[PDB]
């Protein structure tokens, strides 16, 4: 029961994949006319309070 | 009836019958493809461009025997225009007054008025209140900038200058009266004084048409003023 | 100058460095007081909308819309004259865009429009042409003065250049066109300005063909077909569209070559967005003036580009194009004795080419052409006329004669010949090999 | 939408084509390439069977089939011949032309001369000759007699072209390599077309061809399936001008046995049946046949799309023909008209 809710949610949601819209956007329209190129994120063991050079 | 019709056609001979038929019959209304709709299924959502059916259905909806068939067509067209009007919102529209649907307005609106002013009062009773609702929508302050222009201009030229369909002319005149009245009600004086869509633009149009040499223009302007008079006498 | 050389230019260049931004008071200008003056009343006479009377054999009515009221806007595209786009408004509250040229005599262009109408009437009078119902689309041009003129705007169109650009990855177009422009053709056939004379002087057939190959590999194809399908709605609609448009294009090409109109760039041709009807513009260059009055090469008879060939696969410009040419020229085998009465209005504005020899020589060339002529012969003689002293001139008349056997053999269909022989010579010997060897960059063979 | 689909076939075919294209565009998202190839192959078999199995050629139906096929390059591997025949009979020349052209282009001398000559006959049907020159000037007019007869017909003359066809089919020592069956079939069709153009009865019995190569019974081959209207029109013209053999009539009677041959006879020749039974003066079945043909024609035209104007024009001559014969039958004798003077 410590994690019971999490397990129930996973069993209820990771199953929800066969929905055709599930891999599809909730909104097939841009906020307005613009260009949205790919944006990534870099992860590291490197944090603040480290650099002054 | 059809038998006698084809009998006539053959009687007239080819040299006459060819008068049945240059813009060359089509322009492919939208330069783009839009009016999309994903048909739902338990496994997939195939997308459908509803727009492709508009030129056909309209001709079916506007012109058809088979009261059953025509009624089905007009009901389905009402549904599609409802859907498209709803799709008008939530659109990125920074390139035109109504990029995702501007030409479709031009195509539909005359057909909408004809379908709202025609015989078989079932269509009348399902369209005239609908077009009134359309007026109340495209008279909004948000709906007051370059797309209301299309409906306004059409609702002008439709019957106010039209050889035929007297009831169409009268209906479009009453539509104009209702539209201006609703604009007065809903809209602040600020927009009416700023936006060219106002009583003075209408006055200029009417003066032009009455001056313009044609029975149809002048008669439409006269009757339209007659319609608007009932409320305009109440404006100081 | 309290009273009347190079000092004139030295004075002119002083103002030439700060000038040429004609912004009147607001879009609704007051350079015209009329912009707010004399709304419809008895204060003045009503002004008819320009050029709206078209003599068609019937005395025209007068109830036609006249200039009354305005919603004026000013846009000046930076062309040679930097023309002004204006909105004229009649009492019908109908918008009218008119393109205001600067100082020019459109009287020649007025003759051009008249000739267009005449030849359209001829097409109507022709049996097979009217059977196929071919027709040119024109517009109104009105020369205000010798140093001022005004033309109409088509009101729904786009240049073929932009129309091709937008129907494909414009980033790719810009990147892979802008990168090779002068090297691939204007440098990698001799190696700048003036060096074109050495270019064509030093041009040889193999480097000619290889340069054209690099040019054609540079540019993507089927962009015309992309525009067709993007503009189409059903397959059959696309077929009818492409057929009609190609026929109109061929008609324009043959007509303006007969007139020897100088149309180098792609923007000489505007295409309507309703019927896909291409229409030519930018007149004033006629009778092979660009060959003679300009040093730039104008040996080609008309604009016939790679996309004009990729218009569709099975076409080879010997099908519909061939036949269109045949019908046109057959309809034109009796027009000289008629049309010679036309481009000699008086002498048709003498010395217009000199201010933009004798124009009678030009009309003699034209009537010799229409009576049957070898286009290579016409090119050679026009090059000799007022352009023979140029360097590499023998090379110029040689490539006009053509280098390869399939170019020299055009010498046989010469000086009076069948319509089909003349048109096949035009499409073969006058179109490909010159663009292969000696071509103008502004003519833009690649695109 | 489901309501109107059964109402208007045109809306039905547009909707079906759209949804078909969407479904095909979707299936890839979860299928292997081999799966798509297998499904495509099955669809090609189905469509070829459809084209080979239909006798009535419903304009909306066949048009939708061709359109769906041309929507996807994978479908371009379809049988050209049956599609050409159907679209020809069903007035679907432009859509078939576009389909075949796209198939050729995607497929990029090659045996495309098959689809080449099919396109050529399509253009000849619509009276289009200009492309044909360009078609055969490059490498396709392997027998230049083809191009010569093409230009000869282009000048609205046929007799010389008819001789061209007759000698070409009678030209066998082809030093240039013997033509495919397709080119000879094209020559046959052109000969029949010009014989009809040379509507004089001599060219009409030429159009009879005496059933060359010794060939219902005399219609089963698909070539003969195509020739049959020419055969019957020629024979009917001969009978009307004065011939009396009854052999065509007996063939019709035998075709009554078995419905499919009969069915297609009323499908496309009910007028001819009416005229035939007028020859034997059996006014009743002639009237019934003309009524049926009128209904068939009118629903055909209602099924025709609008922008295919030339198709409608080709449809419109039947109006005058049926109306003339209807006036005749309706004025055979209704008061003893022969005793009266009514030169109206």
């Amino acid at each position: 029961e410590v994690h019971f809710l999490s397990l129930a949610t996973n069993f209820l949601l990771e199953m929800t994949s066969m929905s055709p819209d599930y891999p599809n956007p909730m909104f097939e329209h841009p906020l307005s006319e613009c260009e949205f190129q790919e944006y990534t994120i870099d992860s590291d063991w490197r944090f603040r309070s480290t650099v002054l050079t | 009836i059809r038998i006698r019709v084809v009998q006539m056609l053959g009687s007239l001979g080819g040299q006459i019958n060819k008068n049945l038929l240059m813009m060359k019959s089509y322009v492919a209304w939208d330069r783009e493809k839009r009016l999309s709709f994903a048909v739902p299924f338990r496994e997939m959502k195939p997308v459908i461009f509803l727009d492709v059916f508009l030129p056909r259905v309209t001709e079916l909806a506007l012109t058809a025997s088979d009261r059953q068939t025509k009624v089905a067509a007009c009901e389905l067209l009402h549904s599609m225009v409802m859907f498209m009007l709803g799709k008008a919102t939530q659109m990125p529209e920074g390139g035109q007054g109504a990029p995702p649907m501007y030409q479709l307005y031009k195509r539909t609106f005359p057909v909408l008025l004809r379908l709202a002013c025609d015989v078989d009062q079932v269509t009348r009773q399902l369209y005239e209140p609908l077009v009134m609702q359309l007026i109340h929508w495209f008279t909004n302050n948000k709906k007051f900038e370059s797309q209301d222009t299309v409906a306004l201009l059409e609702a002008i030229l439709d019957g106010i200058v039209d050889p035929v369909d007297s009831t169409l002319r009268d209906f479009c005149g009453r539509c104009i009266r209702e539209f201006l009245k609703w604009s007065i009600k809903q809209i602040t004086p600020q927009q009416q004084e700023k936006s060219p869509v106002n009583t003075k633009s209408l006055f200029k149009r009417l003066y032009s048409l009455a001056l313009h040499p044609n029975a149809f223009k002048r008669l439409g302007a006269s009757l339209a003023f007659n319609n608007i008079y009932r409320e305009f006498r109440e404006e100081e | 100058f309290g009273k009347g050389s190079d000092f004139n230019d030295i004075t002119n260049m002083l103002l030439l460095k700060m000038n040429k931004d004609s912004k009147p008071p607001g879009n609704l200008k007051e350079c015209s007081p009329w912009m707010s003056d004399f709304k419809v009343e008895f204060l003045r006479n009503e002004l008819e909308i320009p050029g709206q009377y078209d003599g068609r054999g019937k005395p025209l009515p007068e109830y036609h819309v006249r200039i009354a009221g305005f919603d004026e806007r000013v846009t000046v595209m930076a062309s040679l004259r930097r023309p002004k786009r204006i909105i004229i408004r009649g009492h019908d509250e109908r918008e009218h865009p008119f393109l205001v040229k600067g100082g020019e005599d459109l009287r020649q262009d007025q003759r051009v429009e008249q000739l267009f109408q005449v030849m359209n009437g001829i097409l109507a009078q022709d049996s097979a042409c009217s059977q196929r119902a071919l027709q040119l689309r024109t517009y109104s041009v009105v020369p205000m003065t010798s140093r001022l003129g005004l033309i109409e705007w088509l009101e729904n169109t786009v240049t073929l250049k932009d129309l091709l650009l937008n129907t494909m990855s414009q980033e790719e177009k810009a990147a892979y066109l802008s990168d090779p422009r002068a090297p691939p053709c204007e440098y990698k056939d001799w190696l700048d300005v003036g060096a074109y004379m050495l270019m064509y002087k030093g041009a040889n057939r193999t480097e000619t063909v290889t340069s054209f190959r690099k040019r054609e590999s540079k540019v993507p194809a089927d962009l015309l077909k992309r525009a067709f399908v993007r503009m189409s709605t059903s397959p059959e609609a696309f077929l009818a569209l492409r057929s009609h448009f190609a026929s109109s294009h061929a008609l324009i090409c043959i007509s303006h070559w007969i007139l020897g109109i100088g149309d180098r760039h792609l923007n000489n041709f505007m295409v309507a967005m309703e019927t896909g009807g291409v229409i030519g513009i930018d007149f004033g260059h006629a009778f092979g003036s660009a060959t003679q009055f300009l040093p730039v090469p104008e040996l080609m008879p008309f604009r016939l580009t790679r996309q004009f060939i990729n218009l569709m696969l099975p076409m080879k410009e010997t099908g519909l194009m061939y036949s269109i040419m045949v019908h046109a020229l057959r309809a034109f085998r009796s027009d000289p004795g008629l049309l010679t009465n036309t481009m000699d209005v008086f002498v048709k504005e003498p010395s217009f080419d000199w201010k933009n020899w004798y124009p009678r020589q030009k009309i003699c060339y034209a009537k010799r052409k229409l009576a049957g002529a070898n286009p290579a012969v016409i090119t050679c003689d026009e090059l000799l006329l007022g352009h023979e002293k140029a360097p590499a001139f023998r090379d110029y008349v040689a490539v006009a004669r053509g280098s390869k056997d399939h170019n020299i053999r055009a010498q046989e269909p010469e000086s009076g010949l069948s319509e089909e022989t003349q048109v096949k010579c035009l499409m073969d010997q006058a179109t490909d090999p010159n663009i292969l060897g000696r071509t103008w960059e502004g003519w833009e063979p690649w695109m | 939408l489901q309501a109107v689909a059964q109402r208007d076939p045109i809306i039905a075919k547009q909707l079906f084509s759209s949804l078909f294209s969407g479904i095909l565009k979707e299936m890839d998202k979860f299928k292997t390439l081999s799966e798509k190839n297998n499904i495509t192959q099955k669809l090609l078999q189905d469509f070829n069977r459809f084209l080979n199995t239909t006798f009535s050629f419903f304009p909306p139906f066949v048009s939708c089939i061709q359109d769906i096929s041309c929507q996807h390059a994978a479908l371009l591997s379809l049988d050209p011949a049956a599609v050409s025949a159907g679209c020809l009979a069903s007035l679907q020349q432009p859509v078939g032309i576009r389909l075949l052209e796209e198939a050729l282009l995607r497929l990029l001398l090659p045996p495309d001369v098959l689809r080449w000559v099919e396109l050529a006959k399509l253009y000849r049907s619509i009276g289009e000759y200009d492309v044909l020159r360009g078609i055969f000037t490059s490498e396709i007019g392997t027998k230049q007699i083809t191009q010569s007869a093409l230009l000869a017909e282009a000048r609205s003359d046929y007799s010389e072209a008819a001789k061209q066809y007759d000698e070409a089919l009678n030209k066998q020592d082809w030093v240039d390599g013997e033509p495919t069956e397709a080119e000879k079939d094209f020559w046959e069709l052109a000969s029949l077309d010009c014989y009809n153009h040379l509507a004089e009865w001599k060219s009409l019995e030429y159009c009879s061809t005496a059933s060359i190569d010794s060939e219902k019974i005399w219609s089963e081959p698909f070539y003969q399936e195509t020739y049959l209207p020419y055969m019957i029109r020629s024979k009917l013209k001969l009978l009307l001008q004065g011939e009396a053999d009854q052999s065509l009539l007996t063939f019709i009677d035998k075709a009554m046995h078995g419905e499919l041959q009969k069915a297609i006879l009323e499908l496309h020749y009910s007028q001819e049946l009416s005229l035939l039974y007028l020859l034997q003066d059996d006014v009743d079945r002639a009237k019934y046949y003309i009524q049926n043909g009128i209904q068939s024609f009118m629903q055909n035209y209602s099924s025709i799309d609008v922008l295919l104007h030339q198709s409608r024009l080709t449809k419109l001559q039947s109006v005058q023909a049926l109306t003339e014969i209807q006036e005749f039958i309706s004025f055979i004798s209704k008061q003893g008209n022969l005793s009266s003077q009514v030169p109206l």
